[PDB]
DNA sequence: GGTGCACTACCACAAGCACCCAGGTGGATGTGGAGATA
RNA sequence: UACCCAUAACCAUAUCUCCACAUCCACCU
DNA sequence: TATCTCCGGGTGCTTGTGGTAGTGCACC
């Protein structure tokens, strides 16, 4: 009934294993294909794991719902579903210790590192091979001094086992000269023809000699020590004090003789394998060794105390954690429940397995040939080499890969899938159950435009919403009589030619209030997935409004959407308050709104909203004559004048029309007595405007679509063109100043009367209207007789390849942009109208590159190597391509394509990274004690080598908009209070301020400083949000940042930002200086030596030819500043200027590509990603711990603050705060669950498994895994839990409460 | 698949931008309620009936 | 090649079947068996990657599957993973493989159609028809460069 | 008692190795086989 | 103990079959 | 005859190893 709060990981202890399995499983038989029941007791038995059928027993007497606990007659199963199979577990009693495979062939090797043994080549070799390890005695000498772990091959050991033994066979029949006891050197001759090898003894038989290097011994009395023993010097060995042991051995006597034998061979440890393994890790304490490491790190230097440390974490790991290492190493193995690994029939009795039951009867068969063979008789060779298939057998099991590639039977050489292959993968278990990959009510279909819906609507097939709502359906229409019960009802549904219209009534009934969930494959953002309010249509697309275009990165080219049915009324609500796209208008990546109107929209209110102007062919001074009037109307009769004339103050058009009213002015439009593009006389609410009726009309429109009118008249523009910039400036200033509900109904008016005007006004693409200027024409002359005297320049000599490249390449790139000026100073001039430009200047379509190509000529061309074609393309679509040239552009065209589809991979894999890195930051908090900010600089330092100017609009806007004011700041003359959030206007008035030079730096709050422990304050975050009021809290920060910084990657530079974002080592690093002082540049010819002279030291820095600087000899250096042009090494930078120098570095540095690209990203997340990337700090001062290890900032803080001022004791942990890229930080984390589903599942459960990590379910991610209520958004406690009660129920309990106060 | 259609992958993005929102009990119906807990898929369909 | 192949494996066969076998009079029967061969040209058509489903959705697309060149194949040739550097075109390319029908997607540049003109002689050498110039006359006569 | 010599701890470079190479959808076709024994 | 005292036995609760993987070809970013 | 049984390419990382200079023991 208890909650779930924490999950630990750990060893399993053999008895755990026995504990868990019910059973124990020998035969490697899993099913006969005759009996389809299971076989035996093998991997699919039915007592072990529980019975295969549904609910009956093998017999079934006591079964029954009156008795079914009752133990059954004939039987003894209790009442259960096959899914004890699923859950019920086996095991394996392997006769021979075995290791995890883990623990010795992962990079750190755990049994490598808690035993002094190497792991690549003596942990293998000991555990597969041949070899002896010896703990108790190795006193014994070879030549070499004592032994206490030493790894010795078992040819020497298996010498040294049983002393130093050669035989030689004699012939039957003939008497050696050597007797029994005869001590024999080398070259002594033992016979006519016999001649031994070394010094020792020889043993005389009848008919063999025996050559041993021990030592003999007569004796005519008792036996001390008999025949066996294994004897130290000083010890008895027989008749009495007369005969004692000289050197350790073994003694044997032969009363033959009466002589005592003494070998010089010990009782050693002799072990192979895991068993060794096991007996070192019993053998072992953690205590002593921990004190041991302790010692040997303290005293000596740094490069010992690395590795020593780093065991010593290990060890104090299996210390601290409770499980001892002797279970490190596995002697039952466990076996997964049958139904995790099902042999299931395919056709024809043939069945399909899992690869999981072929490892189990591959193991099951050697542990069984181990048992016989080990039963019967011991060749020792062959065991070994069986013990090896076993141990191998075992390891596969474990993993495949890391020793060879156990693969399925040959002619099938696919290697087998084993439990790390399940668990690790880009599809494993973590990919797929992290993922929920199925979903029960959810459909798909082709998505075509609805524009007859109002925004917060979209269009159902109503077959498909008909299916999804299929429980609802049934519930409602049995409300009615239409169907009996649920049965009749499905049937009737089961088929679609028992429709009626009481069903499709009922269909309508269900959904009056309910939200489907839109969605769209690639989700790069938070919009990607959209409530809206379902309309049963009838076909088979499914309409979408078109304004949402482009919140989705969907088409209508033929691109599919899905829909889920959300079905709790509590996620009803959700969908319906905070993910309708009525209420999501702005973006999260900036105030930008992504609601603006599209394309076509655009294109129609540009169209309605534009002034025409022809020609003034007449003395055009109006101002001063009286009689102009008169005289200029009878010019406008004749054709002296035109209507829409450019008149010296006013056009005959302002003094021939003046209408009393808008209505009056649309009315005599409707008569087509005038354009809507034609400039004349009007009387507002107030004044007497110059405007045309078409921006009258815009300007009706957004004052219908609002209620008040005064509003709308001061929040547009009607003196010019209605840009996108314009519209997207208007619905940003109506959702400031008006809110929800009124910004969505311009929205749907703006569409709509867009969408009436764009198709009235009947804009077309001729292939005449792809004017060609005829300047352009000599233009190109002028170009071609320029590079013929290039030419001629490289033909005398005068240039090299290289400067004639790139002579051209500059000459083309000039007279490019020459002509496309010519190209749109043509359009202004001549065609206003035309379609091609008209688009251009709206922001409808197309780009002046586009427009260029179209008319002017697409000049250069990229080559495959990345540079650029010598010769240009002079042609355009308007006219014909030589087929060279088509030729030559298929390069660029084959690169888009391909940098496409692998660009497209890596941005998904870096956006992936930073929601790993970021997962854990949620604004949960109270408003952080910070006394702490960050100054936003207005100027950039450098522009020229030594300049300050003032920065772009732009990027001030992305770093002070939504910010939180750090300290009151008067600039001119108006106060703003500290803790003032920064709207537009405040930052275009600081902006303005600046301009005028009153200051430069502003003082703000920002998460890089926050001091809440997981999270941000909300105060320290910001402002900005799909609203504008500050931030709610509660909400999911962290992964909204990485979603932002990910959306743009698609479509753009980006190893750049990968490597900002990884801390690595730029290729082209820049040389940087470390300490104030002087510059003093050397130019020797060798190296160019700058110094950076000190008072009491001269720093010196070589620059080769390549190093080009850009400092000045004698000019004042600091710290951190880069000496030479380049990119930074962050870590460097760190070292030498330190945290908050290197997160503004980062910062700005990410910030360039993506404005170089004009993506316009705010900065919170840049900086809540660089603050989660540096929380880690290595300790230098030891407190309660190890000094070279790194982990996380606020443990320390705490640990500090408990250590001098909590607690008695004033050992300060001195730090340093360490920088590592997106991927460590995202890696070494307190919780286990993200990790392992991250990257590398083998390592982190490895690192996990060593200590027991109880894994606290903070992060959205862990609470994923597990199923649980998400701790973000409406899971944070500050909202978890609100009491609801109505007022009358109210006054009820607070009655109560009054009485509750007796008397 | 040849029977009945299938499901619609929510994968991870989807679910990334499910949690970027405020919610919260729509992420744990749609990773439980109707794709695995099986007593829950039954005893919620059998409750909406 | 897959033929070859196969006629290997029987050749090894049947120099086991030689080694075992005692008398002599047995040239037919106790020497060849045809279940390598077979079952290797079974194979080879059946699960091959370059033997894959035909397009008969048109008559166009059933020409334009059977003359496309593809460059990945029985797997040490090229692979999916990586061929960023070939995936471009060539100057080569001009008159001998079309350097727009390439597939969008991951088979991009991988997967190809030779020209119109194309033809291979004897050995995967496609050879574009040209015109001979003799001086300033242009001759009917029609010659196929490598 | 101080420098020539040898030494050993430390850094830059080269080699071996584990791990990357996006999300979802539809369709199609393929699967213990040869020898040996009964 | 036999009157009390001595009693323990027989039937009705359901989401599943296969869909795995490999190869190949396409579509949408 | 039918069934049962043997037949990488690229990046970052880590580590290592020879090099190289500070400093410990012998000629001045
Ligand atoms: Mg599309
Ligand atoms: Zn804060």
């Amino acid at each position: 009934k208890k909650e779930v709060r924490k999950v630990r990981i750990a060893l399993a202890s053999p008895e755990k294993i026995r504990s868990w399995s019910y059973g124990e499983v020998e035969k490697p038989e899993t099913i006969n294909y005759r009996t389809l029941k299971p076989e035996r007791d093998g991997l699919f038995d039915e007592r072990i794991f529980g019975p295969i059928k549904d609910y009956e027993c093998a017999c079934g007497k006591y079964k029954r719902q009156r008795f079914e606990g009752k133990v059954c007659e004939r039987c003894g199963v209790e009442v259960t579903k096959s899914i004890v199979r699923r859950y019920r577990m086996g095991h394996i009693e392997l006769a021979t210790p075995a290791a995890h495979i883990w623990f010795v062939k992962d990079v750190p090797s755990k049994i490598g590192t808690l035993l002094d043994l190497s792991a690549t080549e003596l942990e293998q070799v000991l555990y597969f091979s041949k070899y002896i390890v010896l703990d108790p005695k190795g006193a014994i000498l070879n030549g070499v001094p004592v032994e206490k772990r030493q790894l010795l091959t078992d040819e020497e050991y298996r010498e040294l086992r049983y002393g130093k033994q050669e035989t030689y066979p004699l012939p039957p029949g003939v008497d050696a000269l050597v007797k029994d006891g005869e001590e024999v050197v080398k070259g002594q001759e033992l016979a006519p023809g016999v001649v031994s090898r070394l010094d020792g003894v020889a043993l005389y038989r009848f008919a063999s000699i025996l050559v041993v290097k021990a030592r003999v011994y007569p004796f005519e009395d008792d036996v001390e020590v008999s025949t066996g023993d294994r004897v130290a010097p000083g010890d008895v060995l027989a008749d009495g004090g007369k005969v004692k042991s000289d050197v350790y051995g073994r003694v044997e006597v032969d009363l033959v003789r009466n002589v005592v034998r003494v070998v010089e061979s010990y009782d050693i440890d002799a072990r192979m394998g895991a068993e060794a393994i096991q007996q070192l890790l019993k053998e072992l304490d953690l205590e002593a060794l921990e004190k041991e490491l302790l010692e040997e790190m303290k005293h000596p230097s740094r490069a010992r105390r690395a590795k020593a440390r780093k065991r010593l974490e290990v060890v104090r790991a299996f210390l601290d954690s409770g499980n001892r290492p002797e279970w490190m190493i596995l002697e039952a193995v466990p076996v997964l429940p049958p139904d995790l690994r099902p042999m299931v029939q395919v056709d024809g009795g043939r069945f399909a397995t899992s690869d999981l039951n072929d490892l189990y009867r591959r193991l099951i068969n050697r542990n069984n040939r181990l048992k016989k063979l080990l039963a019967q008789g011991a060749p020792e060779i062959i065991i070994r080499n069986e013990k090896r298939m076993l141990q191998e057998a075992v390891d596969a099991l474990l993993d495949n890969g890391r020793r060879g590639a156990p693969v399925t039977n040959p002619g099938s050489d696919r290697p087998l899938r084993s439990l790390t292959d399940i668990l690790s993968g880009k599809q494993g278990r973590f990919r797929q159950n992290l993922l929920g990959k199925r979903v029960d009510y959810s459909g798909r279909s082709v998505i075509v435009v609805g524009p007859q819906l109002k925004l917060h609507q979209c269009g159902l097939p109503k077959r498909m919403a008909l299916e999804l709502f299929k429980p609802f359906l049934l519930k409602k229409m049995e409300e009615k009589g239409i169907a009996p019960n649920v049965k009749a009802a499905r049937r009737m549904l089961e088929r679609q030619r028992d429709i009626k219209d009481e069903v499709w009534d009922a269909l309508e009934e269900v959904i009056h209030g309910k939200v489907v969930l839109l969605n769209r494959a690639p989700t790069l953002h938070r919009l990607g997935i959209q409530a809206f309010q379902p309309v049963l249509v009838e076909g088979q697309s499914i309409q979408l409004h078109p304004l949402v275009c482009e919140a989705f990165n969907a088409d209508f080219d033929g691109d599919q959407m899905a829909v889920h049915v959300p079905l709790s009324s509590f996620a009803q609500a959700e969908a319906r308050i905070q993910m309708l796209s009525a209420h999501n208008l702005l973006s999260p990546a900036s105030g930008e709104p992504l609601a603006k109107p599209s394309r076509d929209i655009i294109l129609g209110l540009y169209y309605i909203t534009q002034v025409r102007k022809e020609k003034k062919g007449a003395g055009l001074e109006f101002a001063t004559p009286e009689e102009a009037l008169a005289a200029h109307e009878r010019g406008e009769v004749a054709l002296n004048a035109p209507i829409k004339v450019a008149g010296r103050e006013t056009s005959v058009g302002r003094l021939k029309y003046v209408f009393a009213n808008p209505d009056e002015a649309l009315l005599a439009v409707a008569h087509g007595i005038v354009d809507l593009q034609d400039v004349v006389t009007v009387r507002y609410m107030g004044k007497r405007l110059e405007t045309s009726p078409g921006r009258i009309l815009f300007a009706r429109i957004v004052a219908e679509a609002v209620e008040d009118e005064k509003v709308a008249w001061e929040l547009i523009q009607l003196d010019v063109p209605q840009e996108k910039n314009s519209l997207k400036d208007l619905v940003y200033q109506a959702f400031l100043r008006l809110g929800m509900e009124k910004t969505a109904r311009l929205l749907d008016a703006l569409k709509y009367y867009g969408f009436t005007f764009s198709t009235t006004s009947g804009i077309t693409i001729g292939i005449d209207d792809a004017v060609i200027p005829e300047e352009k024409k000599q233009y190109l002359e002028e170009a071609d007789r320029k590079l013929l005297q290039i030419e001629q320049a490289y033909e005398m000599g005068f240039l090299t390849d290289r400067e004639r490249y790139d002579q051209i390449l500059q000459l083309w790139t000039e007279t490019t942009e020459k002509v496309t000026q010519a190209v749109f100073k043509n359009f202004e001039e001549n065609y206003p109208f035309n379609p091609l430009y008209v688009m251009a200047q709206s922001g409808a379509r197309g780009n002046p590159q586009q427009i260029r190509q179209l008319c002017g000529l697409r000049g250069l061309m990229q080559k495959p190597s990345g540079e650029t074609f010598e010769v240009p393309v002079r042609s355009s679509f308007r006219e014909g391509l030589t087929v060279l040239e088509y030729f030559i552009s298929s390069h660029g065209a084959r690169k888009g394509g391909a940098d496409t589809a692998l660009r497209t991979a890596d941005s998904g894999y870096l956006t992936r990274k930073l929601v790993d890195v970021t997962h854990e930051i949620v604004v949960r908090e109270a408003d952080c004690g910070t006394t702490n900010y960050i100054s936003v600089p207005l100027f950039q330092p450098d522009e020229v080598t030594r300049s300050l100017r003032l920065r772009k609009r732009a990027d001030i806007e992305a770093g002070l908009y939504g910010r939180v004011l750090a300290r009151e700041v008067e600039v001119l003359g108006v106060r703003l209070e500290e803790g003032r959030y920064l709207s537009m206007d405040d930052v275009h008035l600081l902006i303005k301020a600046a301009e005028a030079g009153e200051i430069q730096e502003v003082p703000v709050r920002s998460p890089l400083t926050c001091q809440t422990r997981y999270g941000v304050c909300q105060k320290c975050y910001g402002y900005d949000l799909s609203m504008a009021r500050p931030v709610s809290i509660g909400e999911a920060v962290g992964i909204v940042a990485a979603q932002s910084i990910g959306e743009p990657g698609t479509q753009l530079g980006l190893p750049r930002v990968i490597e900002l974002f990884e801390a690595r080592r730029p290729k082209a690093k820049a040389v940087i200086s470390e300490i104030d002082g002087v510059v003093r540049i050397e130019e020797t010819e060798e190296k160019l030596s700058v110094f950076v002279e000190s008072e009491g030291f001269s720093k010196e820095y070589k620059l080769p030819k390549e190093a080009r600087l850009l400092v000045k000899d004698g000019d004042y250096v600091e710290a951190g500043q880069p000496l030479t042009r380049g990119a930074i090494d962050p870590h460097q930078l760190l070292e030498a200027k330190g945290p908050e120098a290197v997160e503004r570095y980062l910062v700005e540095e990410i910030q360039k590509v993506y404005r170089a690209q004009g993506v316009k990203l705010h900065d919170k997340h840049i900086e809540i990603v660089v603050r989660q990337m540096m929380k880690y700090v290595e300790v230098t001062d030891p407190g309660d711990s190890r000094l070279l290890e790194g982990q996380v900032l606020e443990k320390w803080d705490v640990e500090a603050l408990n250590e001098r001022l909590i607690a008695e004791g004033k050992t300060p942990v001195a730090w340093k705060p360490l920088l590592m890229g997106v991927t460590k930080s995202a890696l070494s984390t307190k919780s286990w669950l993200s990790a392992a589903s991250f990257q590398n599942t083998t390592h982190v459960l490895t690192e996990a498994a060593i200590a027991g990590k109880k894994d606290e379910l903070i992060g959205l991610k862990e609470n994923v895994i597990l199923g649980r209520l998400i701790p973000a958004g409406t899971g944070s406690d500050f909202v978890r839990f609100t009491q609801v009660v109505d007022q009358k129920t109210l006054k009820a309990i607070e009655e109560a409460r009054k009485e509750a106060v007796e008397a | 698949g040849k029977a009945q259609f299938g499901g619609q992958r929510f994968g991870e993005m989807e679910v990334w931008a499910l949690e970027a929102y405020g919610a919260a009990h729509t992420l744990q119906e749609m990773l439980t309620l109707k794709s695995d807990d099986i007593e829950g898929r039954n005893a919620a369909y059998e409750a909406i009936i | 090649d897959q033929f070859r192949v196969g006629l290997a494996r029987l050749a090894r066969g049947v120099r086991e079947r030689m080694l075992m076998g005692s008398e002599d009079s047995l040239t037919p029967a106790k020497l060849v068996n045809s279940r390598p061969l077979e079952a290797a040209i079974r194979e080879f058509f059946s699960r091959s990657q370059l033997s894959q489903f035909k397009d008969e959705t048109n008559p166009l697309s059933s020409l334009r599957h059977k003359r496309r060149i593809s460059a990945l194949g029985p797997g040490g040739l090229t692979r999916e993973r990586a061929g960023f550097d070939v995936r471009d075109v060539h100057r080569t390319h001009y008159g001998r493989i079309c350097p727009v029908e390439t597939p969008e997607g991951a088979n991009i540049g991988l997967i190809t159609s030779l020209a119109a003109y194309a033809r291979v002689d004897e050995l995967g050498f496609i050879r574009t028809p040209y015109r001979r110039v003799v001086g300033g006359v242009v001759t009917d006569e029609v010659v196929y460069m490598t």
